[PDB]
């Protein structure tokens, strides 16, 4: 087993800055008789399979933008992104094809640092179609904010709720480097019909005080 | 060069799964198709390869007794059977033409991946509900709308808007796991509020484990 | 030395 060890595990840099990812192989992957390093670099964005950037340690595959470059020889390899663009947010892996079994590194997650953006907050009552099933889902949407840290609280008839909601946050956006978050409050239809006011209160760095978005059933 | 895999599945502990990999756009018999799995939060794991023309194989020591890779040259398809499925086998399984480096050419292609979930829980298709645009979902001349894809198992569901013609402004959120053991996700899109009257917005929801293909028009 | 059968697809040339 050739162990491929990457460093750092993650790195955050601002748009246009240089990004350096290191990969060390636990034994040399250089064959002196042909002077080739049996190493490759892959980029994986979420929902996509790994995408080959570099092979033979430093040969960029056709179609790969010129800002990606590999260097190193033997055991110490370096992937450089000379000027990070927003779409480069991804996990980068090294890979050796020197010996069986083929192995991959643990990945380096590259993130963008950017200016504060407050969330745009929206609230969606349950559809009448869902209510026919005896359950009500209220959805609160926090759109295109940065940084990722955000707090959502649910209030029903002005009372703070606990235990009946779930959140999910997106990956970082490939175009504006923001995040979005959806929170769903789940109630039985009977409970939903018992109350008037449904509200979602959002705290975020871009807000000087919490924003509440609400509706009456 | 293209590799197209079969859809996600759920299988009980101790059962088998057989993932398919249809290739095209190149000479099938000339290269080896690898199988690589990506488990939750773990690094990619090479499982084995098969020479597509000849049929010879090599398996990782991990997956020696339990994996069988095969091919059919007439349909340009490779297969990977994994038996005695265990808890740790839940993962996304890729076939791939890993680093094909010839004198003539250099290419590297991956299938889209097949999520296999090892669980005794039953397959269930989602219910799709609209998140209608309203006065509570507007900001700065835009309106947010979406679809709530509730109560399905196993992962994943995929969502497109207007059959892939609407992509700008789309956020499809990672699924949440309810205490029931069922999943739910939301997909939202931000559109011009000025043209809600003339444009049509349809979420196309796919859940291949349950053969669910749903189109939901989302109206004010 | 490299194992050429680790990935048959690689021509070491």
């Amino acid at each position: 087993d050739i162990v491929m060890t990457q460093s750092p595990d993650s790195l955050a840099v601002s748009l246009g800055e240089r990004a350096t990812i290191n990969c060390k192989s636990s034994q040399s992957v250089l064959y002196s008789s042909n002077n080739k390093n049996y190493l490759a670099w892959y980029q994986q964005k979420p929902g996509q399979p790994p995408n080959l950037l570099i092979y033979w340690a430093s040969t960029r595959q056709s179609g790969v933008p010129d800002r990606f470059s590999g260097s190193g020889s033997g055991t110490d390899f370096t992937l450089t992104i000379s000027s990070l663009q927003a779409e480069d947010v991804a996990v980068y892996y090294c890979h050796q094809y020197y010996s069986s079994p083929l192995t991959f590194g643990g990945g380096t997650k590259v993130e963008i640092k950017r200016t504060v953006a407050a969330p745009s907050v929206f609230i969606f009552p349950p559809s009448d179609e869902q209510l026919k099933s005896g359950t009500a889902s209220v959805v609160c949407l926090l759109n295109n904010f940065y940084p990722r840290e955000a707090k959502v609280q649910w209030k029903v008839d002005n009372a703070l709720q606990s235990g009946n909601s779930q959140e999910s946050v997106t990956e970082q956006d490939s175009k504006d480097s923001t995040y979005s978050l959806s929170s769903t409050l789940t109630l039985s239809k009977a409970d939903y019909e018992k109350h008037k006011v449904y509200a979602c209160e959002v705290t975020h760095q871009g807000l000087s005080s919490p924003v509440t978005k609400s509706f009456n059933r | 060069v293209q590799l197209v895999q079969s859809g996600a599945e759920v299988k009980k502990p101790g059962a088998s799964v057989k993932v398919s990999c249809k290739a095209s756009g190149y000479t099938f018999t000339s290269y080896a198709i690898h199988w690589v799995r990506q488990a939750p939060g773990q690094r990619l794991e090479w499982m084995g390869w098969i020479k597509a023309g000849n049929g010879n194989t090599r398996y990782s020591q991990k997956f020696q007794d339990r994996v069988t890779i095969t091919r059919d040259t007439s349909t340009t398809t490779a297969y990977m059977e994994l038996s005695s499925l265990r808890s740790e086998d839940t993962a996304v399984y890729y076939c791939a033409l890993l680093t094909v480096l010839t004198p003539d050419d250099a290419f590297d292609i991956w299938g889209q991946g097949t999520m296999v979930t090892v669980s005794s829980a039953s397959t269930k298709g989602p219910s799709v509900f609209p998140l209608a645009p309203s006065s509570k979902s507007t900001s700065g001349g835009t309106a947010a709308l979406g679809c709530l894809v509730k109560d399905y198992f196993p992962e994943p569901v995929t969502v497109s808007w207007n059959s892939g013609a609407l992509t700008s402004g789309v956020h499809t959120f990672p699924a949440v796991l309810q205490s029931s053991g069922l999943y739910s996700l939301s997909s939202v899109v931000t559109v011009p509020s000025s043209s809600l009257g003339t444009q049509t917005y349809i979420c196309n929801v796919n859940h291949k484990p349950s053969n669910t293909k749903v189109d939901k028009k989302v109206e004010p | 030395n490299p194992d050429p059968n680790a990935n048959p697809n690689v021509d070491p040339n």
